[PDB]
């Protein structure tokens, strides 16, 4: 949002095999990032 | 292309080494990140202010 980058995080336990569970939970804000650069796409990073 | 500065304490004003620092800055291409202190005062209660 206007250069500000905002990430909202939520830690929660779960016991299910593969799919998204059913229930209600909210994501509290974690930290706001004043980056100020444009973004067109993204890519994830893994541990080898 | 380079000549070496030679400074001695015997030099007068102008010939002495004058350390110079310039603080150049960029204008509003992003959210503001660097600036001065916003002063804060003591807290008061039980009176409209
Ligand atoms: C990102 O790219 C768009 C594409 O036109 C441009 O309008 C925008 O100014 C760019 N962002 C920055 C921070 O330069």
């Amino acid at each position: 949002i206007d250069g500000y980058f905002k990430i909202y995080s939520k830690h929660t336990p779960i016991n299910l095999v593969r799919d998204l569970p059913q229930g209600f939970s909210a994501l509290e804000p974690l930290v706001d990032l004043p980056i100020g650069i444009n973004i067109t796409r993204f890519q994830t990073l893994l541990a080898l | 292309p380079l000549q070496s500065y030679g400074f001695q304490p015997t030099y007068g004003v102008g010939y002495q080494p004058y350390r110079v620092v310039v603080l150049s800055f960029e204008l509003l291409h992003a959210p503001a990140t660097v600036c001065g202190p916003k002063k804060s005062t003591n807290l008061v209660k039980n009176k409209c202010v």
